[PDB]
């Protein structure tokens, strides 16, 4: 979008034409008054112009007015020495629009919340996790990496909302951080689905060399797309913080990303198949356990993903995009802390470790 | 000393009646699950019944279903095998066989040749 | 200590090779009575492929399988049987048709309850080879079989609706093999609470599909064991 | 498409067209 | 007749029974309401051995009291430096199935044997270092479920075929065998003077036999179920089992008679291996609740718990010096505690 | 079973002639070596960390 210095560039080449225009009964004299140029005013009539082109928020259908004497002066406002003017036609366009403030206000509001209930809870978990020596599995060397690309993502967005809403190079090096910390939080959510369906489909399992290739994979391929935002991003933008748009250039990071959530649910009903064969060859107890099963196993391959997915760029304005951003910042702020109860404080193994820690801390 | 003596058996005309009984000494009687078994001549150990620990749950082999009952009176330290309606193929010496390890569902090894926690065993010739 | 940290260290290596074969092989406990055709299925395993335990290395789709057929000790099994809680499974080999000792059948059916019901075997799978379906069809279709006597269930026992007969088979047949299967079932199902789950099979003793049916049972077996492990079953 | 990165272009966009838009009604306002 | 023989049987056991209760006019806890409580043993674990894959069956300290072997269900033997952590040995086994171990006195060698029937004897100072096989001792006709040097080139080994065994390990002959067990002989152990051993079996009765005449001298009754550990009393006058009951009890050589019991109605498990600290005050007994116990030996009140195994304790094991407990586990975990 | 009968009634009549000593007498030995005994046990009663050769 062209900012406020495209437009400061726009309106000055206006002036410089408009100068070299000027120096190209009585009829007023032609001036420029920072808005328009006008031409020579008929002596005693209404000379109207159309509304400037380079201005944006210009309804070009309108037009200016502007007030000539017969003697060769622009008429000026009664008591007070600036010219009479009217522009009320060039601004039939604009609006306080104090709705999409305070929208964009209570998003971030929620997903501050949100972010930081997901922090406590996934810090608590990691240290629980790392804590207790015989917890370490590749099953929990995979969740407390998922926790801290949880808690990096949380933290990126927390530093992105107080550098940038509160073009440099701390402003830049601040977004390129959140992207890549997103995009690894959203790859170790596939890297969870791809080791439980490694765990069920490849059961004989190399976990020396897949638990290293899971992890190089996950905290590396966002580094390589962000990397590849990054090199063309400077190559062809370079402009201003980071934080705009330009073009088809922020898909190098959105299109791998999605392609993840796509993959993750993917295995998710793989895996719920699975288990209902599971349940099948051993009744409504049968589908309460896989309906608990399932309802488990949504946070941690981020299964709430898919339902805005496919969303394009809406228009802010638009119950689509208000639906779909209160549902994805509620959901994602919230989804690390989900992940953390279920797969760590609700699970039966870390609750032993934990009950039976306390006892013999107490004995 | 973990003693099982057995006594009441005796010779009993086809299709008569009997009462087997099993004194169990050294050993808490109801903390273990308690066994019938007989070794009928040119056979090995076969097993007749089970009876839990309280009495509540209580299987009997085939063969025995509806003839014979199976009890355990734990205050008196005692097993009972009520044999109604005998045949000629329960002529066999039984052994009130018990299980080793108290509070364990499983009962491994009672129909051994050499077990150690059963019997002396008493002749029933029908 | 610069020489013991050294050959500490060393141990270490081996110790790091010795988890990568030993984490990759599957070890399975086979069980049962000698007349059942155990030995027969050692002995087709091994040409597939005083001693206190015999040891039978095999692989299926490049895994590797030991079974360890325990040979040479006493029937007193309540003690040694404690070694083998950490196996893949135990392959209980039953001669189903051995009914009419007086009653193999039902020796076999309570050294099952004490193998299913035995607190360190309460984690282990097993697989239930009923492993003499070829001579239960002749015994019963030559009408000198008669379960319903060593088995009063028999007289009003009726097949499963889900019971799928082989091709070619005697509705009696099929019905006294499902009927044994059932009462296993009944004692495995007892108290079971998805720890360890039993597999029965109508299999021979020359049957070429056990080593199959071992490598399937142990595949299921460990995914299970790894959905427990997330808490999905 | 992703959420959060289509919030950070959504309200970058908002906060830079509030920014013009603030210096467009100050210029319209002093001509008018 | 057998009817004769089965009648003068019961009327010796009558008799022992009688004479037995004839001697026991002063219960222990008479004897030692003198001696006040020791009072809660907070032990601690210091060090935590891990290498095993599997679950450990049996552990055996050093004379030393620094370097120990354990023997692992994965078929390994390590030999531990305890002190530093430092494994000194891993001996590949044969049979993966091994149930017990030994460390020779000497420390030259060490024994290992289980479901194969076998007694192997390794050799830890070869020329060229490393270990080797030296020996092996076939005989037993059942699982070996436990094995004691009495020196360099004698060995005592129980089996699950009912029978003892000493054995020269210089020619691998059977020099002796004891008999008279009705079950599995579980766990043996050398008197101090190593003239004399006590066996449990699977039978609920204990056996002191006399190593050199070969014959049983003592057989001591009183447990419910099998027993599955035993040791000697530090003055080698007495010993103490463990046993499937969920008891232990102490017995007397001298007394023929049983001395003390040790349970309680929350311990519902048997006790899988029993240790007697260096005084014999205090009596380390692993359960199947995945917990140890140490009893007041004398007072016969719990002293203490070593929680912290994950699963079944199936070894202990106490310093020669006294100064430290070694655990092993299911867990595959060795924990040593002071 | 003659065989075991017979070898059962002798190891009976073995341990029945065997001399035992009064339990008071046996419980006050053990006592007398646990008092004789009770400060070499570090398990027992508590070492200095010096003499530890764990800590």
């Amino acid at each position: 979008v062209m900012t406020k210095e495209e437009q400061i560039f726009l309106l000055h080449r206006a002036q410089a034409q408009c100068e070299k225009r000027l120096k190209e009964g009585r009829p007023c004299l032609p001036e420029w008054d920072h808005i328009l140029c006008w031409p020579l005013g008929a002596p005693g009539e209404v000379v109207a112009v159309p509304c400037p082109d380079y201005i944006y928020d210009f309804n070009h259908k309108g037009h200016a007015y502007r007030r000539c004497d017969r003697n060769g002066s622009w008429e000026l406002v009664p008591g007070h020495n600036r010219t009479w003017a009217n522009y009320s036609e060039c601004v039939k366009f604009l609006t306080n629009e104090t709705r999409e403030r305070e929208v964009f206000d209570r998003l971030g509001m929620i997903y501050t919340v949100g972010y930081s209930v997901s922090l406590a809870s996934l810090t608590v978990a990691v240290l629980i996790l790392a804590y207790f020596r015989r917890l370490h599995c590749t099953r929990n060397y995979i969740h407390m990496h998922l926790f801290l690309s949880f808690m990096l993502r949380a933290v990126s967005i927390f530093v992105k909302d107080a550098v940038l809403y509160s073009g440099y190079a701390g402003c830049r090096v601040a977004v390129t951080f959140f992207l890549y910390f997103l995009a690894t939080n959203y790859y170790w959510i596939l890297v969870e689905g791809l080791y439980l369906h490694s765990l069920i489909f490849m059961a004989f399992f190399s976990e020396k060399k897949y638990l290293w290739g899971f992890t190089v994979f996950g905290w590396g391929l966002p580094a390589v797309f962000v990397a590849v935002w990054v090199s063309v991003r400077a190559t062809l933008a370079n402009t201003g913080c980071w934080d705009l748009s330009s073009g088809n250039k922020k898909w190098i990071i959105q299109v791998p990303i999605l392609a993840s959530i796509v993959l993750n649910f993917i295995l998710f009903i793989n895996i719920v198949r699975v288990l209902a064969t599971k349940l099948r060859e051993t009744t409504r107890q049968q589908y309460r356990k896989l309906l608990k099963s399932t309802l488990v196993l949504m946070p941690l391959f981020g299964v709430h993903y898919i339902v805005f997915m496919a969303t394009p760029y809406t228009e802010v304005s638009g119950t689509l995009w208000q639906v779909q951003m209160h549902y994805e910042m509620l959901f994602n702020s919230f989804q690390g802390f989900f992940v953390a109860i279920i797969y760590c404080f609700c699970n039966g193994e870390v609750q032993a470790e934990i009950k039976k820690s306390w006892s013999r801390w107490t004995l | 000393q973990v003693q099982l003596q057995e006594s009441g058996g005796g010779l009993v005309q086809p299709g008569g009646s009997l009462r087997l009984s099993c004194a169990a000494s050294g050993f808490t009687f109801s903390n273990y699950k308690m066994n019938w078994v007989r070794q009928a001549p040119g056979k090995g150990l076969e097993w007749v019944s089970d009876i839990s620990q309280s009495g509540a749950s209580i299987s009997y082999t085939g063969s025995v279903k509806g003839r014979f009952t199976i009890s355990r009176d734990n205050a008196k330290n005692t097993l009972y095998l009520q044999m109604n309606s005998l045949k000629p193929e329960d002529t066999a010496v039984y052994y009130c066989a018990r299980c080793p390890a108290p509070f364990t569902r499983d009962c491994f090894d009672v129909t051994s040749t050499t077990y150690a926690y059963r019997g002396q065993g008493t002749q029933v010739t029908v | 200590e610069k020489a013991q940290r050294e050959a500490n260290k060393k141990i270490e290596k081996q110790l790091q090779k010795d988890k990568q074969v030993y984490r990759a092989t599957h070890r399975l406990l086979l069980l049962g009575a000698g007349e059942s055709g155990k030995n027969t299925i050692v002995k087709q395993m091994r040409i597939l492929h005083t001693s206190g335990i015999f040891e039978t290395k095999f692989q299926v789709d490049k895994v590797n399988f030991h079974m360890f057929d325990v040979g040479a000790q006493r029937d007193e099994r309540r003690k040694w049987i404690q070694c083998f809680n950490d196996v893949t499974a135990i392959i209980f080999v039953v001669a189903s048709s051995s009914y009419n000792q007086t009653n193999r059948l039902q020796a076999a059916l309570k050294l099952f309850d004490s193998i299913w019901n035995n607190k360190w075997l309460r984690d282990t799978s097993v697989i239930l080879f009923l492993n003499k379906q070829d001579l239960l069809a002749e015994k019963v279709l030559a009408g000198k079989s008669k379960i319903e006597d060593y088995f009063p269930e028999f007289a009003r026992y009726t097949t499963p609706e889900d019971a799928t007969p082989e091709p070619g088979e005697d509705p009696r047949v099929t019905r006294a093999k499902y009927f044994i299967r059932d009462e296993f079932l009944r004692i495995s199902t007892a108290s079971g609470d998805g720890r360890h789950y039993c597999y029965p099979h109508f299999t021979c003793a020359v049957d070429t599909e056990n080593i199959r049916r071992v490598f399937n049972d142990c595949r299921d077996i460990i995914q299970r064991m790894h959905l427990r492990q997330y808490e999905l079953l | 498409a992703v959420s959060e990165h289509q919030l950070l272009h959504d309200k970058g966009k908002s906060i830079q067209d509030l920014r013009r838009r603030f210096f467009l009604h100050h210029l319209i306002a002093e001509i008018h | 007749e057998l009817d004769q023989l089965r009648q003068e049987a019961e009327q010796l056991k009558n008799q022992i029974r009688d004479a037995r209760k004839a001697c026991a006019d002063a219960t222990l806890s008479q004897i030692t309401n003198n001696i006040d409580p020791v009072g809660r043993i907070q032990m601690r674990t210091r060090r935590t051995l891990r290498g095993h894959l599997a679950k450990i069956y049996a552990m055996h300290w050093g004379t030393d009291s620094r370097l120990l072997v354990s023997a692992s269900q994965d078929g390994k033997l390590i030999i531990w430096d305890s002190y530093t952590t430092n494994k000194v040995h891993a001996i590949p086994l044969r049979s993966s199935w091994v149930m017990t171990c030994a460390y020779a006195p000497s420390g030259n060698y060490v024994a290992c044997g289980g479901l194969d029937n076998i007694c192997s004897i390794y050799n830890l100072k070869t020329r060229e270092g490393n270990v080797r096989v030296s020996r092996e001792l076939a005989g037993h006709t059942g699982y070996l479920s436990c094995c004691r040097f009495l020196d360099d080139n004698q060995i005592v080994t129980s089996s699950g075929d009912t029978t003892c065994a000493l054995w020269d390990i210089e020619t691998g002959q059977q020099t002796t065998t004891f008999t008279g067990h009705t079950g599995d002989v579980m766990s043996l152990s050398l008197a101090p003077d190593t003239r004399l051993f006590v066996s449990g079996a699977c039978d609920a009765s204990a056996k002191l036999w006399d190593v050199r005449e070969g014959m049983c001298r003592q057989t001591f009754t009183g447990h419910e179920s099998d027993i599955n550990a035993i040791c000697f009393f530090p003055n080698g006058n007495a010993f103490a089992t463990g046993s499937d009951d969920a008891t232990c009890r102490l017995f007397d050589l001298r007394a023929d008679q049983e001395l003390m019991t040790y349970s309680h109605d929350n311990i519902i498990c048997g006790i899988t291996s029993v240790s007697f600290s260096k005084s014999g005050r205090l009596l380390l007994a692993g359960y199947d609740d995945f917990n140890c116990n140490v009893w007041d030996a004398l007072k016969a009140d719990r002293a203490g718990v070593l929680a912290g195994h994950d699963n079944r304790v199936s070894c202990l094991g106490v310093t020669d010096d006294g100064m430290a407990v070694a655990t092993g586990s299911w867990d595959s975990f060795l924990k040593i505690w002071n | 079973s003659i065989a075991q009968a017979r070898k059962l009634v002798e190891q009976l009549k073995m341990e029945a002639n065997i001399d035992r000593i009064k339990v008071s007498k046996a419980a006050a030995d053990l006592m007398a070596y646990c008092e004789a005994h009770a400060k070499e046990d570090p398990l027992l009663t508590p070492v200095p960390a010096s003499e530890n050769p764990f800590r």
